[PDB]
RNA sequence: AAGCAGAACUGGCGAUGCGGGAUGAACCGAACGUAGAGUUAAGGUGCCGGAAUACACGCUCAUCAGACACCACAAAAGGUGU
RNA sequence: UAGCCCUGAAAAUGGAUGGCGCUCAAGCGUGUUACCUAUACUCUACCGUCAGGGUUGAUAUGAUGCCCUGACGAGUAGGCAGGCGUGGAGGUCAGUGACGAAGCCUAGACCGUAAGGUCGGGUCGAACGGCCUCUAGUGCAGAUCUUGGUGGUAGUAGCAAAUA
RNA sequence: CACUUGGCGGAAAGGCCUUGGGUGCUUGCUGGCGAAUUGCAAUGUCAUUUUGCGUGGGGAUAAAUCAUUUGUAUACGACUUA
């Protein structure tokens, strides 16, 4: 018995992969997954998170 | 196809064993298990036989010969966990038990050489037994538990 | 023999039968979860039947293995038999139920020549 | 430790003897209880007769032949005390109930057997001196038991035959002890005495 | 001699239980002559056999054996706890078992 | 063809059938069960004694609220009856199977009823009229009867090393 | 007055099995994947029933004793009972 | 003055410290230990979930893969996710099959926590599956559900008005 | 251990005590010979119920029910009669 302060088995709430089945987007994700893991640059982690975003979360620039 | 396939198959290269850190150190016997101690056999075809402890063999077995002229138990190994060691002792240093080792009791009528090896060993055993009285009859008799016996209170 | 594997533990060998499937004939023994408000089976009262839950899940290192140690692959002909050629230690062929007897003779003959284990070699066997 | 334990019920308290017998029956011991007419209940005789009448008045209203059965014999009063201390509605408790035989007096073959006592149920050891008690044979005859006279007559015959036996046994023990004393102080007796025997 | 006993007589009393729930994986054994947990520490770890007879001869004998061992003591009156390879059938509540003297230390 | 579950030699057996017979199934089951396993001549004379009310058919299953008779003392029951219609159908089939056994050449003195089976036939619908303009069913329960008469006709051991050694020791120690 | 009606705070039941209270939605303990081992909680250890007919100081004899946390009852007034 | 006990103390089927019983208790007040056992606590194993991470110049080709670490797991109403099954449709397995498809029966076997899947035997006689997808008139124990069939009751109540 | 002498035992006696001879054994004491290989442990099988079948030795040579019948009985069984 534990009185839990937080919700147990709570998901992180952020996307860990694109929702699409675009094969080219998925192999852009795996390129930047390698770069965000093997490089200390914060640029690679920001772009990797931005590749997951939905259509309304990446407005046209 | 009745069943489609596995997508990818497990490797059939068997993994090697990790390096075991388990050495084999010599077994510490009980304090009462010194050679010449009269033992009580607790299991086997020689259940309840009172035998004589002669040698600790390297396979963690006790070489006994409860003299074959006395109670008909030959030279054989027993496990130390199936034996009660009594306080009764006889001296050892008249028997040559260095001949008997682990491969002396290998497997593959009675063997010819086992008979005179028995006769050589027990000749000095009975010649030692005949000194103290009632020991030859003690070893001829077979131990058993009677009514009123409590082995937790009984000392052997 | 197959590959070496750990001692296979099932965690539950009894079949999970539906509640009151013994009591009524219309109630089949396929497991259904009790969803009634007052059900002692749903509420897990003592002395009642157990329910299928994820703690009974088999070890991943021995899941789907037969007691022979092989995983079961269903084959219908020689071509599906030959996919297990390099995997004799992990997969055992089992002939499909609708294979005719003359075709099964060819399948057993090929599996003996390829080293494949067959788990139903006596099916449709004239003797 | 012996296959049949014969308990002399005289001077025993009913519920303390019933508790120790019921434990031994469930532990697999065969027990015979003799002389159930000499069991004791703590409390005055009128008090235990009043609670037996409270027991007698309990009966099934629509049919008295299916009600609680009020057994008047002292062996059956003791048997009612052991039931309830034994789970008698199961096969284990049923099988524990044929390991028990309760009698008034000491019938054959138990008159030639050795009778024991349970000291944690004995009235003299357990009950405080000065406290009153009733005898089960007196309570049974006050509630309907018809055989107090014939049990006491047959117990008088048994005690006469057993007392002549004891006189013959005592004479044989006197001459055996004379022979052991003659053969004592010999060389075998020194070694037996040195070995604690 | 007239006796050939190399074990101590015991009695299979019951399973390990609470008031309402029993555990057949652990049995309770009353070894005769043992009245304290200190006396029952001698028999701790010794082998137990429950020997019974069947009317069908299985492997050259009509006598079958269930093996077990004393694990710990139980209570204040010398009762011990026993674990068997297969659990005891619960009809043997009050049946005699054999407490062998091996494995031996004294 | 395709009788019930019998275990007899068909060469020593003869059979007879009657299907869709308008006779009570419940009475015919008890009549069949009365002569099941009997010798053919003993069963045939018993069925004449049932028709003459000298003996009875013991009613064992379909016997609720049946009157009691002294003639059930023979069979250890109290409820027994005299189903004269079921007896006539059964003994008609008994003499048919006896005729088929004589056609096959079987010995009549060794014949016994080895199999008899009464089975429920499709019911025949009739209509009965009740109070307040109501209509209920009025059904016959017919019988399929089959019976077969037959002539009355007339470990490798495993031992351990200990078990082998003890056997050899016992043979060498006892003469 | 009520196992009555109505509020405040909190904890519960509802929605929840488990051990204990014989029995019980709410009380006590403790909240739950499948198992093994050990130790416990509340409750208990004459027998049913697993566990001391343990140890120690006293009190009580009831011709309606007493052994009731919730809880399944008892009062004023009295007694050279002790 | 207050402890136990007693009087005060009367309800209806026979009965309830749970029962038996219990009297220097097996009662009451108190104290000290030992012992018993929950799905609780500690350790370990396995399952799942969540989280943090490792892993490409052969990651010894499967990156929704493999692996490491830690914690957690109650649940009605309800929400979401991953899967099982059925009728039909596009593709593929140049799939199965009159040397026996489908169906049905089988206290015979195997796999999966499960929905279910697979095999052996019997019966049978003409079609039917695996996988990737599409689609829905897609899963029943209830609805005094609908239709059909069948029981216990039960060889039972009864087949007795109108003279025979 | 069978054989035998006599007595006592009716609570469920079915047992207890006796007389005599035979036939063994005797560890009360002293000797000689044998055991092994069941292989380091596996209850390692030695008890007592019940029922068959077979062999060879004594012993005995019926009833009940249905059916018929009575009415001291009776719904039917049952009962009481012959
Ligand atoms: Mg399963
Ligand atoms: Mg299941
Ligand atoms: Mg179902
Ligand atoms: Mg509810
Ligand atoms: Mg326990
Ligand atoms: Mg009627
Ligand atoms: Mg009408
Ligand atoms: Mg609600
Ligand atoms: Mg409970
Ligand atoms: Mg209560
Ligand atoms: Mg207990
Ligand atoms: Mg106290
Ligand atoms: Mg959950
Ligand atoms: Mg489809
Ligand atoms: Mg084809
Ligand atoms: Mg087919
Ligand atoms: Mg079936
Ligand atoms: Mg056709
Ligand atoms: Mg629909
Ligand atoms: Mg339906
Ligand atoms: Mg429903
Ligand atoms: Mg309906
Ligand atoms: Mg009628
Ligand atoms: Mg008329």
């Amino acid at each position: 018995g534990i009185d839990h302060t937080s919700k147990q088995h709570k998901r992180s709430g952020h996307r860990t992969a694109p929702k699409s089945d675009n094969v080219y987007l998925k192999l852009l994700v795996k390129l930047y997954t390698f770069l965000a893991r093997r490089t200390d640059a914060p640029f690679n982690k920001v772009v990797l998170k931005a590749l997951f975003l939905s259509k309304i979360n990446r407005p046209p620039v | 196809s009745a069943q489609k396939a596995p997508k990818w198959y497990p490797s059939e290269d068997v993994a090697a064993l990790k390096k075991t850190r388990k050495a084999a150190r010599p077994q510490k016997l009980r304090a009462s298990l010194v050679p010449g101690t009269v033992l009580i056999l607790l299991a086997g075809r020689f259940r309840g036989k009172r035998v004589v402890y002669l040698k600790h063999l390297e396979d963690n077995t006790l070489l006994i010969s409860g003299p074959f002229k006395v109670n008909g138990v030959p030279l054989r190994r027993v496990n130390a966990r199936y034996v009660i060691a009594t306080s009764t002792k006889v001296s050892v240093e008249g028997v040559n038990v260095e001949k008997f080792n682990v491969e002396y009791f290998a497997k593959e009528e009675i063997k010819a050489e086992r008979v005179e090896d028995q006769k050589v060993v027990d000749k000095a055993l009975i010649a030692e037994i005949k000194k103290t009285p009632l020991l030859k009859q003690y070893l001829s008799a077979s131990f058993s538990l009677k009514n009123g016996d409590k082995p937790h209170m009984l000392k052997f | 023999a197959s590959l070496p594997h750990p001692k296979i533990v099932k965690k539950h060998t009894k079949k999970f039968k539906r509640h009151h499937s013994d009591r009524y004939h219309r109630v089949a023994e396929n497991w259904r979860k009790q969803k009634g408000i007052d059900s002692v089976v749903r509420r897990r009262f003592r002395g009642n039947i157990s329910q299928p839950k994820i703690g009974y899940g088999s070890n991943k290192k021995t899941k789907f293995l037969s007691p022979s140690g092989h995983k079961t692959f269903l084959v219908a002909n020689v071509k599906d038999l030959e996919t297990l050629t390099m995997h004799t230690k992990t997969y055992a062929a089992e002939i499909a139920h609708n294979i005719s007897a003359k075709n099964r003779v060819v399948i057993l003959a090929r599996a003996k020549a390829l080293g494949i284990k067959v788990t139903n070699p006596k099916g449709r066997l004239a003797l | 430790v012996e296959p049949v334990v014969v308990i002399d019920g005289k001077g025993h308290l009913v519920g303390r003897l019933a508790s120790v017998v019921a434990k031994q029956l469930l532990n697999g011991q065969k027990i015979v209880v003799v002389r159930a007419e000499e069991l004791n209940i703590s409390g005055e005789f009128f008090r235990n007769k009043l609670k037996y009448h409270d027991f007698l008045r309990k009966a099934t209203a629509f049919n008295k032949t299916r009600g609680p059965f009020h057994f008047r014999a002292p062996s059956r009063i003791f048997y009612k005390a052991l039931r309830g201390m034994v789970s008698h509605k199961t096969a284990r408790g049923k099988a524990a109930l044929e390991r028990l035989k309760v009698f008034e007096g000491i019938p054959p073959p138990y008159d030639k057997k050795k009778r024991v006592v349970v000291p944690q149920a004995l009235r003299v050891l357990r009950l405080k001196p000065g406290r009153k008690y009733t005898t089960l044979g007196k309570l049974s005859t006050s509630v309907g038991w018809k055989y107090e006279d014939v049990v006491a007559k047959l117990e008088a015959k048994r005690k006469v035959s057993s007392a002549e036996y004891y006189a013959k046994k005592r004479a044989f023990t006197k001459k055996v002890a004379s022979a052991n004393a003659t053969a004592a102080e010999s060389d075998v007796a020194k070694q037996l005495a040195a070995l604690g025997y | 001699a007239e006796s050939h006993r190399l074990y101590v007589k015991g009695k299979h009393l019951s399973y390990q239980r609470s008031k309402r729930v029993n555990n057949p994986n652990v049995s309770l054994i009353k070894i005769e002559g043992v009245a304290t947990p200190q006396d029952a520490q001698f028999y701790l770890g010794k082998r137990i056999a429950y020997v019974y007879r069947a009317s069908k001869e299985v492997r050259g004998s009509k006598i079958r054996v269930m093996w077990g061992k004393v694990t710990r003591t139980h209570g204040n009156s010398g009762v011990v706890r026993a674990t068997f390879r297969n659990n005891l059938p619960a009809k043997t509540f009050g049946a005699s078992v054999r407490i062998f003297l091996y494995p031996s230390n004294i | 063809a395709r009788y019930g579950a019998t275990s007899t030699n068909p060469a020593k057996s003869a059979s007879a059938r009657g299907s869709y017979l308008r006779v009570s199934f419940k009475n015919t089951r008890e009549t069949a069960q009365a002569i099941n396993g009997w010798e053919l001549t003993k069963a045939q004379k018993y069925l004449e004694q049932v028709l003459d009310h000298q003996r009875a058919i013991p009613f064992r299953r379909f016997n609720s609220s049946i009157g009691r008779t002294a003639q059930g003392k023979e069979f250890g029951v109290t409820k027994a009856r005299w189903p004269a219609k079921s007896v006539k159908f059964v003994q008609g089939l008994l003499q048919n199977a006896a005729a088929n056994a004589e056609a096959k050449g079987l010995d009549a003195t060794k014949l016994y009823v080895s199999h008899i089976q009464v089975n429920q036939a499709p019911k025949q619908r009739r209509r009965t009229y009740r109070a307040h303009g109501r209509i209920n069913k009025y059904e016959s329960s017919p019988s399929h009867i089959e019976l077969v008469v037959t002539e009355k006709e007339e470990k490798v051991v495993r031992l351990t090393s200990r078990q082998r050694g003890r056997i050899a020791a016992q043979k060498r120690i006892a003469a």
